[PDB]
DNA sequence: GATGTATATATCTGACACGTGCCTGGAGACTAGGGAGTAATCCCCTTGGCGGTTAAAACGCGGGGGACAGCGCGTACGTGCGTTTAAGCGGTGCTAGAGCTGTCTACGACCAATTGAGCGGCCTCGGCACCGGATTCTC
DNA sequence: GAGAATCCGGTGCCGAGGCCGCTCAATTGGTCGTAGACAGCTCTAGCACCGCTTAAACGCACGTACGCGCTGTCCCCCGCGTTTTAACCGCCAAGGGGATTACTCCCTAGTCTCCAGGCACGTGTCAGATATATACATC
């Protein structure tokens, strides 16, 4: 079932989060930390944010899934993600 | 109007399949939407500072590369 | 002939506390604290003299280095105190 | 005939920081207003951590600061724990933390 | 009981939990194997420095690795726990 | 020997400081193992500084600088 | 007569010496240092690109793409410890599958 | 007017491989590789000009920085290759 | 055994390896002055060892405490499938914003005299560490 | 409902803070080159939007694969008491080399001058991308 889905996604390299929702999220979060000022992201830097966010989330879910196989689970509960951040610090 | 639900219910599923997780639970969809948000603050607040210093309203790629280098997670591919 | 920062930490401690003594070992910790933060900030602000293709270190670069190297409320208090020191330094 | 810290209204020195910031080779030109600001920042940081340490020192009915008091004053406060994360204070021990 | 008193006692004092001369002989044995032939002088404060770093590192490692035994429902550590705790960080 | 100086009650007290309630038995090997794979990465990262300034004596500042470069910043002993 | 060809290198020597003068690293820069530095950089570049080219060859493609550098870094042991805190753009991951 | 390291990486690749092409994006990675290692080594050796109270950077400090910044076998090959470059640089 | 699973080629599509012009940063030359490498020295910090004690580690033992294996109920999750909504292409406009080229000025290196702020050595005495004693707490 | 945990007091002891001598490094002051703030102009590349269109998400119905609590079993760390042992304290000698000073010398830095190399620009053309179609691998 899922096994044809993993081995297709660990082969390709393209982005998974779509570009426009991530751009709207970045323009939302950026305007709170600059005292209500807009900015103008270059069209290259949003790719850098998105690549760092994808790499961080993929490494995070790999470590969380390494935690899930320890306790006999296969399912990835929210107890698992909030514990793989306090260990890493 | 939702503003964080642009991260969808299966985009988290695609990231978990790339990570290699067989079966996601439920409230993960409400958990990851927290964590990502926190991480973006500790880039963007760290990247809006450098572009504030050089009198530029444009947030270039080098600024995000420098902020990610300062956080510890070095990014190469852009510049 | 080999200097340190013991006397100044002792003066600050006698300022903000009446008679609280400090041992000769823990004072050493304070040396390796404040020979360290000065290594970060006045190191890292030097990096901001290189990305913008400059050659000076003014107060503005140290201000941005304090905005980076400290968490939120402590950074706000520090940047509020430093310019308060500078303004009464300028009108000497 | 007149001190730099006395114009600065501070307690940490100014000429020594300026001497280190020239001799450290951080930049080839040092602005004049910089080390006063930097010394004020260092004074506020040391004042904050000693102000947090002395309360725990009086909490243990002591008047002489030992490193355990600095360990507790770092680890109980949130923002200093954010700052001094990867630092092992010598002779320090750990927090009382059970279960 | 007993352990409930020992956790309260050892977390209060700030001693050295490892004896001096076995740790010093171990550090000298490791230092001999690199760049052989010559001996190496050690100042008496440097071995104390390295001992404080090693004790703080091992205490932080056990306190970090214990949280993967309450998570599995167990009470007791295992070498799987320590190796997984080092696997998470990247050391 | 020269590794059995780190005895069973030594590692036991190192664990009881960390909040560990009940300890297994195989830990007393792996911890010793990881102790060795710690100290090696502090020793040679120290002694290169000792081989740079041409002296036969490892000062305390050399070990502090090796731990500085390693990541775990040490205070006090400077 | 150029200092790159005089030492038998391929990386430049004058540019490295220019970046060590204007880099604020020490007040004086010797002459025996930057040739050593360029030699070490050339060895590391060849060390990466050999594995990258072999992994590109084994995928039956005559062009180097960042997935190939990702595979060459994460399959090598030494560069796993040298580059252990590095994300790579257009990267992907290793084919990691594990069961219970 | 804004330099890079593309030509030299291309020359090394055509040296150790006959015709293996490299894309214009992955070459960019190589730029951010070797504008990075040079930031470490020639940064960190500068620190060894400060602990010993010196002011120069000779070949010996770069040699010790390579002994520190690299794992074992790669460091041994690098230190064996660098002095081999220096000795044929000296007798010019 | 139909559903993947690998391969032939279609062509088409654009990146890219390459060729040229060209501006400027790297090489040749050489003086000069501080950095330092070598030589000597003397003390000072470390190493080695004698010896005696005393906490501290090693070892049997048994007993409860916990880990592990099976198992039943069930519920929260994957999947199939029609819809409907939002994301991408791509095209236009089109203007704020990087940047970069002069200028002139405040400003910081650079340097001679000079003196007190801070460092080294010393000497207590109160703070504290330890040892012994009197007042609570759960099984 | 009494051995164990907490607070309290007394006494030695030893390092923390006050004090003096002093010296060298920070201050003051006058000089000059220049780094950078400041203004204005010019190309460019990012944002807003819109029409389409369509790929994917959304919502739901349902079957069922794990989550989890329970329980039985068996093994396995911890507390305890005895024996053994090496860590430590204090001393005493001695000596290897760490820190200091002198002195010459040499090697890198600055400035000038000359031109070969590395960068921006432009262009045919091969590498692959995706797409369709067809020969193997399999629960």
């Amino acid at each position: 079932g899922w096994l044809k889905e993993i081995r297709k996604l660990q082969k390709s390299t393209h982005l998974l989060i779509r570009k426009l929702p991530f751009s709207r999220l970045a323009r939302e979060i950026c305007v709170k930390f600059t005292r209500g000022v807009d900015f103008n992201w270059q069209a290259q830097a949003l790719l850098a944010l998105q690549e760092a966010a994808e790499a961080f989330l993929v490494h995070l879910f790999e470590d969380a899934y390494l935690l899930t196989l320890h306790a006999g689970r296969v399912t990835l509960f929210p107890k698992d993600v909030q514990l793989a951040r306090r260990i890493r610090g | 109007r939702d503003n964080i639900q642009g991260i969808t219910k299966p985009a988290i599923r695609r990231l978990a399949r790339r990570g290699g997780v067989k079966r996601i639970s439920g409230l993960i969809y409400e958990e990851t939407r927290g964590v990502l948000k926190v991480f973006l603050e500790n880039v963007i607040r760290d990247a809006v500072t450098y572009t504030e210093h050089a009198k530029r309203k444009t947030v270039t790629a080098m600024d995000v590369v420098y902020a990610l280098k300062r956080q510890g997670r070095t990014l190469y591919g852009f510049g | 002939r080999k200097e340190s920062y013991s006397v100044y930490v002792y003066k600050v401690l006698k300022q903000v506390h009446p008679d609280t003594g400090i041992s000769s070992k823990a004072m050493g910790i304070m040396n390796s604290f404040v020979n360290d933060i000065f290594e970060r900030i006045a190191g890292e602000a030097s990096r901001l003299a290189h990305y913008n293709k400059r050659s000076t270190i003014t107060s503005r670069e140290i201000q941005t280095a304090v905005r980076l190297l400290l968490p939120g409320e402590l950074a706000k208090h520090a940047v509020s105190e430093g310019t308060k020191a500078v303004t009464k330094y300028t009108s000497s | 005939a007149k001190s730099r810290s006395s114009r600065a209204g501070l307690q940490f020195p100014v000429g020594r920081v300026h001497r280190l910031l020239r001799k450290g080779n951080y930049a080839e030109r040092v602005g004049a207003g910089a080390p006063v600001y930097l010394a004020a920042v260092l004074e506020y940081l040391t004042a904050e951590i000693l102000e947090l340490a002395g309360n725990a020192a009086r909490d243990n009915k002591k008047t002489r600061i030992i490193p355990r008091h600095l360990q507790l004053a770092i680890r109980n406060d949130e923002e200093l724990n954010k700052l001094l994360g990867r630092v092992t204070i010598a002779q320090g021990g750990v927090l009382p933390n059970i279960q």
